[PDB]
RNA sequence: AUAAAUUUUUAAG
RNA sequence: UUUUAAGAACUAGAUACUAACACAUUUUU
């Protein structure tokens, strides 16, 4: 036991399971807002 | 029969200590 | 996991739900107010709900005089007192 | 030669003591990368 | 009573789904289960400066602290949490926020960050 | 990269003295896959 | 919206009215939730033939969790409905208003690899089709 | 002209 | 005085707590 306990808990955003979740949701919303921008043109 | 071939006993050798004559080289 | 999890599991609760029906357990150290007074039930019960208030009256009453110096804190705690003491009044009134 | 036999054995002991719990495929991976080295270097001699 | 325990003795009847229903009713009346609050042991990533006793939480310090699910939800759906930590010298509560869009924390109410 | 590699000479002794200047062993110290290519293959073993 | 009338033959599925529950009055007081007979609604955009599989609520009297049994039974009748179609009349593709019907149809339709399943990329008003008086008369 | 056969699990930290 | 919670029925599906334990990670493209 040496390093940060934060890595071993879920809520912290810095570790790679949650950062990936944010990546995915943001990517989906980028697709949606992109298509909806193209529709209005 | 144990003729002097094999291991002193199979304990730490992890094998089964199963020995068999070699049909290969005889004549 | 802290025993907060372990005391709330189904295997803990179910025996309490049997003890209510089979006897005189069920605490009152668990549940909260209950919010409304007149909705309470037979006297031998509100009797215990009432002490379930007076005890906190004693704890925080002792928690008044303490020098520990937080004046805002003891202000909100002071209001909490008044609230509870009013509740005590209400439980007496129903009795 | 006897020396580098003992070096190999000592290295296996290395893989063993180093990983308390590394799970599994890490261990097999390390042992692969060790053995393949030993054979690939010593190839012919080992038979005897 | 082994730490790793395979079985748990159950009463001889125990309709399990029935206990799920009656226990589901029981879940409302309890004080702890409904607290809306939470308690978690954690660390301070960004260090600190206290705004009361100006005490310094130097880099990363264990704390018994309090997690709360925030009524905000990042973007359309992402969870966002708010943590509180008491100061060692004084009784003071400092809070966090976790920004999923910007990985680092941002904080409020009772502490400032060192640069 | 051969045009560069012809200006790399003394690679072997360097490989052997990597023992001293860094901790982690390099199980293959007797070849550079750059100069010597790749001296073995396995994948057949897999299927077998 | 253009690909619908291309030479492929596709079908349209609306299961929303398979499960209907209306409010009535009990003899003391309540809100009475009752189940009215539903229907399974599929059409191709070309012929305009309305396939309805009328469903009587007596089938629903022995179950709980009726959302699952709903989507699954509707999927079944889509499967058998495909089994009413010879190779020339087999649909090329199938499209469903909801995306909560995708899985059970993927379950039943495995035997028909030539039949693709697709979600609706456009909101479609096949849910209120019971407002057509002839259809609702045949169902009631 | 050979008949040569090792093991095997629980708790605590 | 003030105050509203409690009961019945229905729905689809995964999430919290603990880190004391181990952390050359090496390596084939
Ligand atoms: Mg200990
Ligand atoms: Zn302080």
């Amino acid at each position: 036991g040496s390093g940060d306990l934060n890595l071993l808990k879920s809520w912290n955003p810095k570790l790679m399971k949650n950062r990936k979740k944010v990546w995915e949701t943001e990517q989906d919303l980028i697709t949606e807002q992109q298509k909806l921008n193209t529709r209005l043109k | 029969s144990y003729n002097g071939i094999g291991l002193k006993s199979a304990k730490g050798s992890s094998t089964s200590g199963h020995v068999q004559r070699s049909l290969a080289s005889n004549n | 996991s802290r025993n907060v999890d372990k005391a709330n599991s189904v295997l803990v609760r179910f025996q309490e739900q049997q003890a209510e029906s089979a006897g005189g357990y069920k605490d009152y150290s668990r549940y909260q107010r209950p919010r409304n007074v007149s909705k309470v039930k037979s006297i031998k019960e509100a009797n215990e709900w009432k002490r379930q208030v007076s005890k906190e009256i004693k704890q925080k009453s002792t928690r008044i005089y303490d020098p520990s110096l937080n004046e805002m804190q003891i202000a909100e705690l002071n209001d909490e007192l008044n609230n509870l003491f009013k509740e005590w009044k209400r439980w007496q009134w129903h009795i | 030669s006897e020396e580098e036999i003992k070096k190999f054995d000592s290295r296996i002991r290395g893989i063993l003591m180093a990983s308390g719990s590394t799970t599994f495929t890490k261990v097999a991976a390390k042992w692969n990368t060790s053995l393949i080295s030993l054979f690939t270097y010593f190839r012919e001699a080992i038979v005897a | 009573s082994e730490r790793k325990a395979i079985n748990k003795y159950y009463p001889p009847d125990y309709n399990p789904l029935e206990a799920e229903k009656l226990s589901r009713k029981m879940a409302k009346k309890l004080k702890t289960m409904n607290k809306s609050h939470a308690s978690i042991r954690l660390m301070t990533p960004f260090s600190m400066r206290c705004l009361e006793c100006n005490e310094y939480i130097p880099k990363s310090r264990k704390f018994n602290g309090k997690k709360e699910l925030l009524k905000e939800k990042y973007l359309d759906s992402i969870k966002i949490y708010r943590l509180t930590i008491s100061c060692p010298r004084c009784a003071n509560s400092i809070a966090f926020r976790t920004d999923p869009g910007n990985s680092d924390y941002v904080m409020e109410v009772g502490g400032v960050r060192n640069y | 990269d051969r045009h560069t590699l012809a200006y790399d000479r003394g690679h072997r002794i360097r490989r052997e003295f990597k023992q001293y200047s860094l901790e982690r062993n390099s199980p293959f110290w007797w070849t550079n896959s750059h100069h010597d290519g790749k001296l073995w293959n396995l994948n057949a073993y897999r299927t077998d | 919206y253009a690909e619908l009338f291309n030479n492929d033959i596709k079908l349209f599925v609306d299961d929303t009215n398979v499960y209907r529950v209306t409010v009535h009055k009990t003899f003391e007081g309540n809100v009475a939730t009752k189940a009215i007979n539903g229907c399974i609604f599929t059409l191709n955009p070309k012929t305009g033939h309305l396939f309805l599989k009328i469903i009587h609520t007596s089938v629903w009297a022995g179950q709980k969790r009726l959302s699952q049994l709903a989507k699954w039974k509707t999927a079944e009748e889509v499967s058998a409905l495909v089994r009413s179609l010879p190779k020339e009349e087999q649909p090329k593709q199938i499209i469903v208003t909801r995306k909560a019907m995708l899985d059970p149809l993927e379950v039943h339709m495995l035997d028909f690899p030539n039949i693709a399943i697709r979600p609706t990329e456009l909101r479609l008003p096949f849910s209120a089709a019971m407002s057509i008086d002839k259809l609702s008369d045949v169902v009631m």
